[PDB]
């Protein structure tokens, strides 16, 4: 699935706002915290 | 279980860095506050899920 | 000087498929790693180009210029030398000339009286060395307007190698008062067909000429009749309005394209 | 302060425990930069407007204009012009711009007909002899010329077309003097029953009333922002500065951002570059031809973390998705929408994956989550 | 239906009154584009 | 709020510059009528 996510992340890991106003926020739980649960 | 938490600013999107367009956008009232709130409610729900 | 070179063989016109050739940068803008979609006058993919030779042969008819033209020549000794473009060609209106002589290129717009069977002439006759000697093109040019010329050089006027080493490609459009030229050079090692592959044409020059073009004809290199014509050839395709998808790579060069209506 | 901005956002004097959104921050530009192509030739408007003789409305003179400074304010600020109407620019703005190419058209027309020149009109001028395109960008400039070419018998050199088989395309020219067939009959020869010579003449005698008098028209028409510009207003260019936020203008690409040396390999014919979003991300300076990457100068969402009004007026500020090396860049020597700025004193600054958090002590304890920041970080109010 | 889809290219070319009719077109259409996107996203969020 | 709902009547009665402003009203109202239908269908699709 990251082979699809990485497309979305570069088109839209300190994510930042694009000039069109699009912003991608981080989840509250990291993939390491979901792995630990 | 979730989808990417995306927040769009309705002011930045409609009127990006124009104060002229921002002054006109205010004539429509709350629609940008309501749209930023609606997207923020979706973003909070991804953590809940 | 105008003259009729009727010492030529009579056959029908040849045809061949364009393949994916005849794509050019649609606007003067940089893009990179992008799949851009554009609507413009392109040569449709896998379309019938007509095919013409000078060899026995001197295929130099007047052809339509409807919506502009892809022209490409498989070349040796530089036999393809220029083009005449216009709406009458017999002095009653303006017309455009392009010539590459041995030294410097000339581009001119005037109310020309063109010769019916024009050419440029090179002499080898008992001199063991090719030398530029004749130009037969127009008698008169009175009300002349756009004047342009290159800085001077010398090109080669000699060559008797086997397969064609040079492909020279051009696209011409007469739109919004500008005659836009796109052109490109590639080496190739191929005998009698357009090379299958992909490469774009860059804008060569932008000419503010305004004039009506309806038809066009090509100027080739060559005791006033009877001669030797060296083996060289050119292909002609007509542009059409189409939508194209263009792969700009990491350098910002077009490396592949899709014709949306193919 | 950030707390009072949350009180104002939530419409309450008491804000509850949580993390809240506020105004986005954005480093405002320090200064303007103008970069027009460095030329000096003043444009040939003299022999456009103050010309000897003027073509007919069927044979309208076209003069191309290029490689020159066009002070359109010198035309517009004259008292002489009766009309100066413009269809994709305002006449005050013309100096602030460069154009890809320009055509001045010219003719003389009767004063009652000048209303026909405007784009997408109709009438015998607009339908059969001079049509402006329905999306025209340019200006139509008109004035009376009665005392310049009227003759007391009449200046019968001014002709116009009344008859044409079908309405002409925009900017089409028609010099034809062939005879027109109104009825069903063929009409070979110079004349006949219901056959017409398609050109008629104006009675330009200096005696006539306004509306019947001869009016001089120019149409300035021009194309925009898709080629290396050839004509510009007299706006002085300025020294090019980099890495600072500025109100740039290159050839009429007005914008706001930071300029920097790009590694982009533009080919010699390209002047602008664009992103995947098709917004212009790079420009080639028209004076000293290097490629500079237009980057939007730092901005982002701002969020305020509070334990609730009941407990404290302490708050922490999350600058969403920005490295806070760019928070000291927001020094009050230039403006931002967030007019408040005391947090910048620092000593409790913490970079997170979610952006940079100011005003909160980072600890190596992991407690239960309380106020959620993102990327595994939470905040809470404790000793 | 405005003279441009680029917002600065309107404010550069026109004045403080002729621009507003063009800016309001972009405000109207853009706002509708967000109202659409947010509706698709609210209905999507309900499915997720 | 156009002069008529019949698309070809506006094009016959008015000139090409005024008729464009009448067709702007029909396109906008119909497009809102379609967006209303598709939003209502998406809410129904979620219920089904
Ligand atoms: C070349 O041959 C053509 C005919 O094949 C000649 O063209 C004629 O020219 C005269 C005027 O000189 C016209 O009245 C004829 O109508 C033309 N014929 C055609 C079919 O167009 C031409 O004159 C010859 N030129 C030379 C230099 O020999
Ligand atoms: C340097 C040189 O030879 N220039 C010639 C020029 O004199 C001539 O007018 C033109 C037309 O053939 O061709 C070229
Ligand atoms: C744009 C234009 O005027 N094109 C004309 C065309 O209409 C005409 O048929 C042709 C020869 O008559 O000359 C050219
Ligand atoms: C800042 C700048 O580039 N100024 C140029 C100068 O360098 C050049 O010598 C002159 C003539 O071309 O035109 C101007
Ligand atoms: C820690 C603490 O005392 N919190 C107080 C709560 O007891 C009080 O009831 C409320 C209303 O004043 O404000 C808050
Ligand atoms: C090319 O044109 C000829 C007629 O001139 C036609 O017979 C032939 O089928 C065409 N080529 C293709 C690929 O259809
Ligand atoms: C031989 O070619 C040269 C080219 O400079 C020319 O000057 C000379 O007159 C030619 N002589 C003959 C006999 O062709
Ligand atoms: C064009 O050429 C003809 C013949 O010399 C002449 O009558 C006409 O006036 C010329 N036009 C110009 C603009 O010189
Ligand atoms: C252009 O792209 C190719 C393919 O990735 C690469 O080899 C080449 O180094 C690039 N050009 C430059 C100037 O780096
Ligand atoms: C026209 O000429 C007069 C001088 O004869 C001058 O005052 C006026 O400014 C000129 N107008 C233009 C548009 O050149
Ligand atoms: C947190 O732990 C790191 C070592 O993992 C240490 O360098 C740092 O000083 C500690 N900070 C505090 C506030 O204890």
């Amino acid at each position: 699935v990251t082979l699809a996510d990485a497309g979305f992340i570069k088109q839209y890991l300190i994510c930042a706002q694009k000039f069109n106003g699009l912003t991608v926020l981080p989840p509250l739980l990291t993939d390491e915290m979901i792995a630990q649960y | 279980v979730s989808m990417t938490k995306t927040s769009v600013d309705c002011t930045m999107y409609i009127c990006g860095d124009s104060t002229e367009c921002s002054n006109l956008l205010l004539q429509y009232g709350s629609f940008c506050t309501q749209l930023n709130r609606a997207l923020t409610g979706i973003a909070v729900e991804q953590d809940k899920n | 000087q105008c003259v009729n070179l009727t010492t030529r063989t009579q056959l029908p016109p040849a045809y061949t498929n364009s393949f994916t050739r005849g794509v050019y940068y649609p606007d003067k803008v940089f893009r990179s790693s992008v799949l851009h979609s554009t609507q413009d006058l392109f040569l449709p993919f896998f379309s019938n180009v007509t095919w013409f030779h000078a060899i026995k042969r001197f295929d130099n008819p007047v052809l339509p210029f409807n919506d502009g033209v892809y022209f490409a020549s498989t070349e040796k000794s530089n036999i393809i030398r220029g083009w005449i473009f216009g709406t009458t060609l017999d002095s009653k209106t303006q017309s455009l000339l392009i010539v590459n002589n041995a030294t410097n290129v000339v581009i001119k717009v005037c109310e020309f009286q063109f010769c019916n069977d024009p050419f440029l002439g090179v002499y080898h006759k008992n001199n063991k060395s090719w030398m530029e000697s004749e130009f037969r093109v127009y008698s008169s040019a009175n009300n002349c307007t756009f004047e342009y010329v290159s800085q001077p050089f010398l090109m080669d006027l000699e060559g008797k190698q086997g397969n064609f080493k040079n492909l020279r490609e051009f696209v011409f459009k007469n739109i919004d008062g500008y005659f836009k030229i796109y052109s490109k050079h590639t080496p190739i090692n191929l005998v009698r067909d357009l090379p299958q592959g992909f490469s774009a044409l860059e804008p060569l020059v932008d000419l503010p000429i305004g004039i009506n073009i309806t038809r066009f004809q090509t100027l080739l290199a060559l005791s006033s009749s009877g001669w030797t014509a060296g083996a060289a050839a050119y292909y002609v395709g007509y542009l059409q309005p189409r939508t194209f998808l263009l792969k700009y790579n990491e350098n910002g060069t077009i490396t592949d394209a899709v014709d949306c209506a193919l | 302060d950030p707390l009072s901005e949350t009180k104002c956002t939530l419409k309450s004097f008491t804000v509850e425990k949580g993390i809240y959104q506020t105004s986005n921050f954005r480093v405002q530009p320090t200064e303007s930069i103008v970069r027009f192509p460095n030329i000096t030739n003043l444009c040939p408007f003299g022999e456009v407007f103050n010309a000897t003789r003027f073509a007919s409305v069927y044979a309208w003179n076209r003069k191309r204009i290029s490689n020159c400074v066009a002070d359109y304010s010198v035309l517009y600020n004259s008292a002489s012009f009766s009309t100066f109407k413009c269809y994709g620019v305002s006449p005050t703005k013309l100096n602030d711009l460069c154009f890809t190419n320009v055509y001045a058209d010219s003719f003389v027309i009767r004063g009652d007909e000048v209303r026909q020149i405007a784009p997408g009109q109709t009438g015998k001028i607009a339908d059969y002899n001079y049509k402006l395109p329905d999306d025209f960008t340019g200006c139509v400039i008109a004035w009376n010329s009665n005392n310049l070419d009227s003759k007391v018998g009449g200046n019968y050199n001014y002709l116009y077309r009344l008859f044409r088989k079908s309405n002409l395309k925009p900017f089409e020219r028609d010099i034809s003097t062939e005879i027109y067939q109104a009825g069903s009959t063929p009409c070979n020869g110079v004349e006949g029953f219901n056959c017409y010579f398609p050109l008629q003449s104006y009675g330009f005698q200096p005696t006539y009333g306004v509306g019947y008098q001869p009016y001089r028209v120019v149409v300035l028409s021009f194309e925009l922002l898709h080629a290396p510009a050839t004509v510009c207003g007299p706006k002085k260019s300025t020294n090019l500065v980099k890495n600072k936020c500025v109100n740039f203008n290159f050839n009429g690409l007005t914008g706001t951002g930071v300029l920097t040396e790009s590694n982009k390999k533009f080919l010699p014919f390209q002047q602008f570059g664009r992103d995947i979003d098709d917004t212009t991300d790079a420009v080639r300076d028209p004076q000293t031809l290097e490629i500079l990457d237009i980057t939007p100068c730092s901005f982002g969402g701002v969020s305020v973390i509070t334990p609730g009004t009941n407990t404290s007026n302490q708050v922490a500020v999350l600058y969403q998705g920005v490295n806070c090396t760019e928070v000291p860049v927001a020094i009050h020597a230039d403006q931002l929408t967030p007019t408040w700025r005391v947090y910048s004193t620092g000593s409790n600054v913490f970079q997170t994956r979610a952006g940079c958090l100011i005003g909160a002590e980072h600890v190596n304890n992991s407690y239960e989550c309380d106020i959620p920041i993102g990327a595994g970080i939470c905040a809470s109010y404790q000793t | 239906g405005a003279i441009s889809s680029v917002l600065n290219d309107i404010l550069a070319r026109l004045d403080k009154v002729e621009a507003e009719v063009q800016i309001d077109r972009l405000i109207t259409g853009r706002l509708q584009s967000l109202q659409t996107y947010v509706t698709q996203q609210l209905i999507r969020a309900a499915e997720i």
